[PDB]
């Protein structure tokens, strides 16, 4: 098949850099039209530069000449997106791609990688406070309170517990930090009887956390 | 006569034969164009061609 | 500067046909491309210059181009062709590849499915620290859109409200949550605390208080 694979995505900080590269196979990457497009969570696409089979030509989006330099190695069958001085913006997942036709008037894309992640961000690396969620079946469960970066991982009762767990997609706050929940449905008649702890890791700050969950 | 589109779209669905020579019509019946890469330009790699100095076009006339 | 305006969502049953439009100056003038996005895959040319399909896709996708209205047509629509649908086209040398705004087509391959809400008061230990959040959580609804309201007592609560986009859960519903950040005490000085979560023009409500 032909071969699209993009890397060097990451989490950086604004005024921050990255260097993207795809490493293309399964064409002949000399002849081709290559093209880096982006996409910001919940928005479409938009296009970022396409470069000649020669580099002789190159065009940019207006929102991003000057920061962003399209570059291509083709004994490497290789592309690179040079990014500088990034602005929240800039956060979308990247994806390179080939096209077919003529750069100067009637060219497409046909080919499309699945794309690498770059995250701009002003929030510092941060812990979770992590709080219970006391039952009122019953439902019970924490509250994984103000983290950065994701991920965290939760696990009940040091993995024991596995079933009717929900542990829900964070919300990313307007502060830049996360928020997740985890919740639990256990019988009612147990309650009392049997504890109920969550274990949560957060790996970027070395944090480590079980609160035990109960009834007032 | 073909539109510019019609023309481009042309020369996008025969890239991989557009040569020196003429090109076969672009239709069986009536009106259509038939391209080629200008002479001069054939050192050109294809994907940077411009489409008024490097490309010829010129009418074919067809059974209607 | 050249604008391409798609409908933010389509949806429809499987077997129909699904139509994407997209509308712009003079489009018909223009040969128009269309992506298909696949949640989490690779972009995938379905169609190009109106109305050509690459090698490899399947006959039911089809698209015209006039005037102003370029149209992507898939017949016999699959769950498979559930995606955000972009189309594209060139404008000029400094304005080489404008995309529409993607149209996400919602293929309803199963029934409807009402939501299921808890919703949790702050803890002790938070109330302890000096800050306050509840938790509505939402799960288990299908198609996968709701909204979320907050009210104090009676009244409306516009502010320091964050709620999730919904999510696909592995039984192929979807999840949503929301957080109400409150000052300790706002959380005592008011009787009760409601989340209200509406889909389908139906109404959840779970209602807590100190």
């Amino acid at each position: 098949e032909v071969q699209l694979v993009e890397s060097g995505g990451g989490l950086v900080k604004p005024g921050g850099s990255l260097r993207l590269s795809c490493a293309a196979s399964g064409f002949n990457f000399s002849t081709h039209i290559m093209n880096w497009v982006r996409q910001a969570p919940g928005k479409g696409l938009e296009w970022v530069s396409s470069i000649s089979s020669s580099g002789t030509y190159i065009y940019y989006a207006d929102s991003m000449k000057g920061r962003f330099t399209i570059s291509r190695d083709n004994p490497k069958n290789s592309l690179y997106l040079q990014m500088n001085s990034l602005r929240a913006e800039d956060t979308a997942v990247y994806y390179c791609a080939r096209a077919r036709g003529f750069i100067q008037f009637h060219y497409y894309m046909d080919v499309w990688g699945k794309g690498t992640t770059v995250a701009v961000s002003s929030a510092s690396t941060k812990g979770p406070s992590v709080f219970p969620l006391a039952p009122s079946t019953a439902a019970l469960g924490c509250l994984v309170k103000d983290y950065f970066p994701e991920p965290v991982t939760v696990s009940w009762n040091s993995g024991a517990l596995t079933s009717g767990v929900h542990t829900f997609p964070a919300v990313l706050q307007s502060s830049g930090l996360y928020s997740l929940s985890s919740v639990v449905t256990v019988p009612s008649s147990s309650l009392g009887t049997q504890t109920y702890i969550c274990n949560v890791n957060h790996k970027p700050s070395n944090t480590k956390v079980d609160k035990k969950v109960e009834p007032k | 006569e073909p539109s510019d589109k019609h023309i481009k779209e042309y020369l996008n669905k025969i890239q991989n034969s557009l040569s020196t020579e003429w090109s076969p019509c672009s239709v069986t019946c009536g009106n259509g164009i038939q391209v080629r890469i200008k002479p001069g330009s054939a050192n050109k790699p294809k994907d940077e061609l411009d489409y008024a100095n490097d490309i010829e076009k010129k009418i074919c006339k067809m059974e209607k | 500067s050249y604008v391409l305006t798609q409908p933010p969502s389509v949806s429809v049953a499987p077997g129909k046909t699904a139509r994407i439009t997209c509308g712009g100056n003079n489009i018909g003038s223009k040969s128009v491309h269309w992506h298909q996005q696949r949640p989490g895959q690779a972009p995938v040319l379905v169609v190009y210059d109106d109305k050509i399909r690459p090698s490899g896709i399947p006959e039911r996708f089809s698209g015209s181009n006039s005037g102003n209205t370029a149209t992507l047509i898939i017949s016999r629509v699959e769950a498979g062709d559930e995606a955000d649908y972009y189309c594209q086209v060139w404008h000029s040398s400094s304005d080489p590849v404008v995309f529409g705004g993607g149209t996400k087509l919602t293929v309803l391959g199963q029934p409807k499915a009402a939501p299921s809400v808890t919703l949790f008061p702050p803890s002790s230990e938070e109330l302890q620290a000096n800050k306050a959040t509840l938790v509505c959580l939402v799960s288990d609804f299908y198609p996968g859109a709701v909204t979320v309201a907050w009210k104090a007592d009676g009244s409306p609560v516009k502010v320091g409200v964050e709620t999730t986009k919904p999510s696909k859960q592995s039984n192929n519903k979807y999840a949503a949550s929301s957080y109400l950040s409150l000052t300790p005490e706002q959380w005592k000085s008011h009787r009760s605390y409601s989340c209200r979560v509406t889909h389908e023009g139906s109404t959840v409500e779970k209602t807590v208080a100190p």
